C-alpha cells in the first residue's frame, strides 16, 4: 500500500500492534 | 419447520466414523443441524487421502449454479474449495495463511542460519 | 378445534407493555463512565470502543446546545475524519428530543447525507445517534471543508465452460468472455446504514 | 428600545388560573402548547414571578415539545428581566443553557449588552460575552460590540488567563474575525489565533474543539503565519509566546507529519523575517471606539420587521387554539 495509508491503521490500534515485514518470499524448500 | 428468517446455505456434513472424516455439501436451511436434514444433496468431499493420495471432492456445479443462482449463501471452508478448484478465486484468509506459513518459513530461514 | 383464549389476550398485552412501558433512550444510553457498563443492561462495550465514549462527546449533546437544534447545521463522524479526507457528513431537517433526559441528548432525528462529497436526496434517518463518535463543523471554514473533485476475467473452470460452449454450439470465437463489475456497485463497510430496519431493543 | 414592544396584545391578566393548568397537564403526561407558555411570561411584574418562570421554562424544556420554544418567547422574557434586575437571574437561564434553552440568536442577544454597561457591569459582562461565543451568531454589528468588550477585560484582568479561560479569550475574537473593513479587524486575529496556539503544546489539541466551534486541523500559528501576509499584501502578543514554546494520554495525529513542537526553529525565523514588511510597507481599545460611531446604524429595521412577523404569528396560533375548543 501507499505508506499513508498504512500509518493510518497505525493511528488506530496504538495499544494493540505487532511488527512486521513487507513482502512474502517466492518459494520454500 | 417453521423457522423465522431462514435463508439456504451450502454446508458441508459429517458421516464417517470417528477419526475418519467424510465429507459431502448439500443444500438445507440455515438452522437445520451440521448432521441434520437438507433441501437437497449434492457432491461429496472426501477429506481423506486414499490409496497413492488423492483428496477426493464431487461437485455437481450444474445445480450449484440453480442454487447460489438462486441466491444462496455459503460456508466458508467450500468457500475456500472453489477457489482451490476455481469455480470461484481463491480465497483471502486462504492466501493469507499461505503467506504466514510463508512467512513463518521465513523465519526458519534465520532459525536454520543461527546454528550452522 | 380449540382456540386459544388465553395465548391470544395474551399477545396484545406484551404489545401494549412494549407500548407504554418502554424505556425510552435516555434509561439505556448512558454510559457509566468508570467502569464502563450501562445502566439496565450491565454489558460493557468493547474494549475497542472504549476512549470514544470516555473521552468524546455524542451528537445530540454536542447538539443540545444550537437555536432550532441544528436546523440545517453539518455534522461529522470521529472514524469519518480519521479514514476518508474527503468530505463526508450529513445534513438536517427534522429532529425528536428525548424529554425525560437531563442534560439533553440521545433523542431522534433525521437529514441529508453526503458520503465523501457524494451526496443524495430522500432524507433518511442518522445512524448511530447514541454513539460518541461525532464532531461538529463551525461556520468559519465551512465552505471549503465541503471541497470535492473495468470488467474481470472468468475463474479458470467456468472459463473452461463457456468455451467449450461456443466450441459446441458453432463459433470459434476466441474474444475472451468479460463479465462485468460496472453494475455491481462498492457501497464500503463505514457506509451507514438506514435506521428504521434495525428495531430498538 | 424600549416601548416599540410594549403595547403587547393585551389579555388576561392573572397566574393563579394558568399556573394550575401548566403542571396539571404536566402530571397527565400529556404535552403542552406553545401559546400556554407564553401567557405566564407576560404576566411578569415580580422576581417571585421570575423564579414562577425558572420552574415553567425548566419544565417545558423537558416536555416533549423540545422545539416550539419561539424566539418572540424568548424575547417577550428579555422585556421583563431587563424591566425588573438585569443583573443575576436573567442571566441565570443562559449558563445553564440546556435545562432552559433559549438560544435568542438575534439583536435580542444585544439588548442584554447594552443594558450591562448602562451599570458598567464589569462582572455580569463577562459571562454573556463567552456564552454568544459558544453560539452560532456574529453577522450583525454587534462583531463590534463584543470586540469593543474582549479588549475592556484584555485591559483589566491580566494573568495566564486560565487553563481554559485562555481558551475562552481567542475564540471570541475568531467568530467576529470577519471584518474586511479595518486592518485591525484582520489585527483582532492574530490575537486569537495566537493565545489558542499557545495550548496546542502544553494542554493538546483537543483543547481547541471540546464544546466551542473550532475545527481539528493542528495549525494555528500558521493560520496566522499566512494571513498576516495577506495583511502586508494591503501584534506585540505573538512576540512571548512563539519563544516561549521553544523555551522549556492519546495521539492522533500520523507518523510521518510532524508532532510540531520540532518546528519551532521554522516557528521563529518564518515571523521574524516578515514583520519587518509591516516596517518596509504600513493602542487597540482606542480604535475600538473610532467603529462605535463610524458603524453601528441601529438596525432597528429588522427588528420592528420581526414584530409585524409576530404580529403573523402569535394571532393565527390563537385562531387554531379557538378551534380546538369549540369542535368538542
Amino acid at each position: 500500500p501507499p505508506e499513508r495509508e498504512l500509518s493510518r491503521l497505525r493511528r488506530l490500534y496504538q495499544g494493540h500492534l505487532q511488527e512486521e515485514s513487507g513482502p512474502p518470499p517466492e518459494s520454500m524448500p | 419447520k417453521a423457522y423465522r428468517g431462514g435463508h439456504l446455505t451450502i454446508r458441508l456434513a459429517l458421516g464417517g466414523c470417528t477419526n475418519r472424516p467424510f465429507y459431502r455439501i448439500v443444500a438445507a436451511h440455515n438452522k437445520c443441524p451440521r448432521d441434520g436434514r437438507f433441501v437437497e444433496q449434492l457432491g461429496s468431499y472426501d477429506p481423506l487421502p486414499n490409496s497413492h493420495g488423492e483428496k477426493l471432492v464431487a461437485l455437481n456445479l450444474d445445480r450449484i449454479r440453480h442454487w447460489i443462482g438462486c441466491g444462496a449463501h455459503l460456508s466458508k471452508p467450500m468457500e475456500k474449495l472453489l477457489g482451490l478448484a476455481g469455480f470461484f478465486p481463491l480465497h483471502p484468509m486462504m492466501i493469507t495463511n499461505a503467506e504466514r506459513l510463508r512467512r513463518k518459513r521465513a523465519r526458519e530461514v534465520l532459525l536454520a542460519s543461527q546454528k550452522t | 378445534v380449540r382456540p386459544r383464549l388465553i395465548a391470544e389476550l395474551a399477545r396484545r398485552v406484551r404489545a401494549l407493555r412494549e407500548q407504554l412501558n418502554r424505556p425510552r433512550d435516555s434509561q439505556l444510553y448512558a454510559v457509566d463512565y468508570e467502569t464502563l457498563t450501562r445502566p439496565f443492561s450491565g454489558r460493557r462495550l468493547p474494549v475497542r470502543a472504549w476512549a470514544d465514549v470516555r473521552r468524546e462527546s455524542r451528537l445530540l449533546q454536542l447538539l443540545g446546545r444550537l437555536p432550532l437544534f441544528g436546523l440545517g447545521r453539518l455534522v461529522t463522524r470521529k472514524s469519518w475524519l480519521w479514514q476518508h479526507d474527503e468530505p463526508c457528513y450529513w445534513r438536517l431537517t427534522r429532529v425528536r428530543p428525548d424529554y425525560t433526559a437531563q442534560n439533553l441528548d440521545h433523542g431522534k432525528a433525521w437529514g441529508i447525507l453526503t458520503f465523501k462529497g457524494k451526496t443524495e436526496s430522500e432524507a433518511r434517518e442518522i445512524e448511530h445517534v447514541m454513539y460518541h463518535d461525532w464532531r461538529l463543523v463551525p461556520k468559519h471554514e465551512e465552505e471549503a471543508f465541503t471541497a470535492f473533485t473495468a470488467s474481470v476475467p472468468y475463474p479458470p473452470l467456468l472459463r473452461a465452460m463457456i468455451i467449450a460452449e461456443r466450441q459446441k454450439n458453432g463459433d470459434t470465437s476466441t474474444e475472451e468472455p468479460m463479465l462485468n463489475v460496472q453494475r455491481i456497485r462498492m457501497e464500503p463497510w463505514d457506509y451507514p446504514a438506514k435506521q428504521e430496519d434495525k428495531g430498538r431493543a | 428600545d424600549s416601548h416599540k414592544w410594549e403595547a403587547r396584545e393585551k389579555e388576561h391578566y392573572c397566574l393563579a388560573d394558568l399556573a394550575s393548568l401548566m403542571d396539571k397537564t404536566f402530571e397527565r403526561k400529556l404535552p403542552v402548547s406553545s401559546l400556554t407558555i407564553s401567557r405566564l411570561i407576560d404576566n411578569i411584574s415580580s422576581r417571585e414571578e421570575i423564579d414562577h418562570a425558572e420552574y415553567y421554562l425548566y419544565k417545558f424544556r423537558h416536555s416533549p415539545n423540545c422545539w416550539y420554544l419561539r424566539n418572540w418567547t424568548i424575547h417577550t422574557w428579555i422585556r421583563q428581566c431587563l424591566k425588573y434586575d438585569a443583573q443575576d437571574k436573567a442571566l441565570y437561564t443562559l449558563v445553564n443553557k440546556v435545562q432552559y434553552g433559549i438560544f435568542p440568536d438575534n439583536f435580542t442577544f444585544n439588548l442584554l449588552m447594552d443594558s450591562f454597561i448602562k451599570k458598567e457591569n464589569y462582572k455580569d459582562a463577562l459571562s454573556v460575552v463567552f456564552e454568544v461565543m459558544m453560539q452560532e451568531a456574529f453577522e450583525v454589528p454587534s462583531t463590534q460590540l463584543l470586540s469593543l468588550y474582549v479588549l475592556f477585560h484584555c485591559l483589566a484582568k491580566k494573568t495566564d488567563f486560565s487553563w481554559e479561560e485562555e481558551r475562552n479569550f481567542g475564540a471570541s475574537l475568531l467568530l467576529p474575525g470577519l471584518k474586511q473593513k479595518n486592518s485591525v479587524g484582520f489585527s483582532s486575529q492574530l490575537y486569537g489565533y495566537a493565545l489558542l496556539g499557545k495550548v496546542e503544546l502544553q494542554q493538546g489539541l483537543r483543547a481547541v474543539y471540546h464544546n466551542m466551534p473550532l475545527i481539528w486541523k493542528p495549525g494555528y500559528l500558521d493560520r496566522a503565519l499566512q494571513v498576516m501576509e495577506k495583511v502586508a499584501a494591503s501584534e506585540a502578543l505573538d512576540v512571548l509566546g512563539a519563544v516561549l514554546k521553544a523555551l522549556t494520554k492519546l495521539v492522533e495525529q500520523l507518523d510521518i507529519e510532524e508532532t510540531e513542537q520540532s518546528k519551532l526553529p521554522q516557528y521563529l525565523e518564518r515571523f521574524k523575517a516578515l514583520h519587518s514588511k509591516l516596517q518596509a510597507l504600513g493602542l487597540t481599545t482606542q480604535l475600538v471606539k473610532e467603529k462605535l460611531s463610524t458603524c453601528e446604524a441601529e438596525d432597528i429595521a429588522t427588528y420592528e420587521q420581526n414584530l409585524q412577523q409576530w404580529h403573523l404569528d402569535l394571532v393565527q396560533l390563537i385562531q387554531r387554539e379557538q378551534q380546538q375548543r369549540e369542535q368538542a
